[PDB]
């Protein structure tokens, strides 16, 4: 399709070896592989087939989640290395991320990094949102599980499935979503930064759900009554703090992406800060 | 996590 190749490189199925199947999407297999670059330079690559008898729907799905990646080049955004298109089955080709999700790999690691290692990941998907939101879009699902994470341990935002350009032109979320996009679809970067919250939230807690098993419902009125997750264990102070901050009512009181990038690196800088750790509350949420 | 994603009732 020509909506994609405005942003996506063509590319030659001769280039491209698979190597295995890592995962599976809504619109077919997840591969590792290799892609040969112009230069003859041999990169380490995922690739997504579009699955065999797909509709035109599934089709203008797949690839326009391509076109919305290729708009991005940022290091942490995943790097779309092309698509195929010409032949089938119709593919797309991005970076590779050894360690894969970033819910399922914390969730491996319980308690296993430094607060530094945790910050650091912190800071890349920060970084990644900052760009998006310049770059005019928000994403509506930013979460834990749609943050890859490589061998180096670097994070990158992926998944813009439900991504689109703020502009005057399904299902939700829930956990990840502002009370105010919940209420009346009011979705602007400071909802993406509400998520930002929930996926600090995510990290300190090793890939806990957010709100646990609650209900939809419950997360939605206990949230809106001003309840908010409770601090991770041996959460510094400063990281519950900025989740509170992430967290406001008031769309207008939370930081910008740019805020938490450098709240972040001051973080990393003053490493010291880190610890002054984060009781008995009458229940499981906290009032504020 | 299997209604991670749904409509509000
Ligand atoms: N760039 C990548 N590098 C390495 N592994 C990847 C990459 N992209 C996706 N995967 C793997 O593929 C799995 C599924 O792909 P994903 O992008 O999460 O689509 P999905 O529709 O959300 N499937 P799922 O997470 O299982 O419900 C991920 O959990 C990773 O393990
Ligand atoms: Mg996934």
């Amino acid at each position: 399709t020509q909506t994609v190749h405005e942003f996506a490189k063509e590319l030659d199925a001769t280039n491209i070896s698979i190597d295995k199947v890592v995962g599976a999407g809504e619109f077919g297999e997840v591969c590792s592989g290799r892609l040969k670059l112009p230069s003859k330079k041999e990169i380490s690559v995922a690739i997504k087939t579009l699955k065999v008898g797909y509709t035109e729907k599934q089709r203008r799905d797949f690839l326009g989640e391509a076109s919305i990646m290729g708009q991005f080049d940022h290091p942490n955004i995943i790097r779309l290395e092309g698509v195929v298109t010409k032949s089938k089955p119709v593919m797309i080709v991005t970076e590779y991320m050894e360690n894969g999700s970033l819910d399922s790999f914390l969730r491996k690691h319980d308690a296993q990094f430094t607060v530094i290692q945790l910050v650091g990941m912190l800071r890349g998907i920060a970084s990644g949102m900052k760009y998006l939101s310049d770059m005019g879009y928000v994403h509506r699902d930013l979460a834990a599980r749609n943050i890859l994470i490589n061998s180096n341990l670097v994070c990158k935002v992926s998944d813009f499935g439900l991504s689109r350009v703020l502009e005057d032109d399904g299902k939700i979320p829930i956990r990840w979503t502002s009370p105010e996009a919940i209420a009346y679809r009011k979705f602007t970067s400071a909802s993406d930064v509400w998520s930002y919250g929930i996926v600090l939230w995510e990290v300190m807690s090793y890939g806990e759900r957010p709100y646990w098993e609650m209900s939809n419902q419950d997360v939605i009125k206990a949230v809106d009554e001003g309840y908010r997750l409770p601090p991770p264990m041996d959460c510094p102070a400063a990281l519950y703090q900025l989740m509170l901050d992430c967290w406001q009512k008031d769309r207008n009181n939370r930081p910008k992406f740019e805020q938490i990038v450098s709240i972040l690196d001051k973080l990393i800088r003053n490493p010291g800060s880190l610890k002054i750790i984060t009781a008995a509350r009458p229940s499981n949420l906290l009032l504020d | 996590q299997w209604d991670n994603y749904e409509y509000i009732w």
